[PDB]
């Protein structure tokens, strides 16, 4: 995360790390929608371009996690993987459509005041809240410039689609969008390298819950001016969510 | 870098 | 079923240090 801040204790209690047996590292965020499942980009478990196929052996994940690089004696909980699922028509030969993966841990982990689900959104919260101008919330350990003691936090405004698409030369889909302050405004802020696969999540002014709206995707750079970040489209994959869950 | 974790997990 | 409601914060009714900016942009 670039131009964030220290997290609180217990802000992001849902903020999982994508953790590398040997050599032991940070491959990438992750977050936790349940007691046996963690959901991440497609891009952190496959990703040829940059020499990456992971087999659930290869990786751990680690929940409950403030600190970067302390093993967080009585207070993470290291948890393994019974299975990956990349998105059936995940596209990494072209743009990241559809980066999306879960993961299904090999024991349930008991919740704690450190370790707790966040909520998948519903279509009417989609429609409600995944709107320009409204910002949602990046966290995770990745680098702070184009690396954190500990998590860091940015909020981001979701950008208009048309700009999205204006500032790349990639192809856009209606499974993305895009995050992040123009050049003009005050502010600025992005995820980067080691922050991809956690949660951007927004919190209902409605019903006060967090919803896990995006997972954090690409960038070209990170906090460029006239870029954004781009987020995997949660609610409009929530059908394959669902699917592997009930199977 | 990492602090290493208990060889339990791994 | 209990989602989204943090032990430190929404459980006991605390506010973190940024949330506020997030709902004023709604
Ligand atoms: C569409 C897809 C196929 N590719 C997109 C670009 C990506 C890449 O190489 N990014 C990138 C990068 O982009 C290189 C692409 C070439 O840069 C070019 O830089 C030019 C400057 O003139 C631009 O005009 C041009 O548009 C731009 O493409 C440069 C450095 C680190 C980089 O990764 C760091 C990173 C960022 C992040 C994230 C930041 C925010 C997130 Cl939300 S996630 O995670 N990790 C590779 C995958």
């Amino acid at each position: 995360i670039v131009e964030g801040s220290d997290a609180e204790i217990g802000m992001s209690p849902w903020q999982v790390m994508l953790f590398r047996k040997s050599p032991q590292e940070l491959l990438c965020g992750a977050s936790l929608i349940s007691d046996r499942w963690v959901l991440t980009a497609a891009h952190c478990l496959l990703y040829p371009p940059w020499d990456k196929n992971f087999t659930e052996n290869d990786l751990l994940v680690r929940i409950g996690k403030h600190s970067r690089t302390r093993y967080e004696r009585n207070i993470e909980k290291i948890s393994m993987l019974e299975k990956i699922y990349i998105h059936p028509r995940y596209n990494w030969r072209e743009n990241l459509d559809r980066d999306i993966a879960l993961m299904k841990l090999k024991k349930p982990v008991a919740f704690s005041d450190y370790i707790h689900p966040v909520c998948l959104p519903d279509r009417e919260t989609a429609a409600s809240l995944l709107q320009a101008g409204y910002k949602g919330r990046v966290t995770g350990w990745g680098n702070l410039k184009e690396q954190p003691s500990v998590l860091q936090v940015v909020n981001l405004p979701i950008v208009e689609r048309p700009v999205c698409k204006d500032s790349t030369r990639i192809r856009i889909t209606d499974n993305m969008f895009c995050a992040g302050y123009k050049p003009d405004e005050g502010k600025r802020g992005d995820a980067c390298e080691g922050d991809s696969g956690g949660p951007f999540v927004m919190k209902s002014p409605f019903n006060n819950r967090w919803y896990q709206m995006g997972i954090v995707s690409w960038g070209e750079g990170c906090d460029r001016d006239g870029k954004y970040g781009f987020y995997t489209h949660v609610f409009r994959l929530k059908k394959w969510i669902q699917k592997v869950i009930d199977q | 870098d990492f602090e290493e974790i208990p060889e339990e997990y791994l | 079923a209990d989602c989204g409601l943090r032990p430190l914060f929404e459980k006991k009714s605390l506010e973190d240090k940024t949330e506020r900016e997030l709902l004023e942009s709604y």
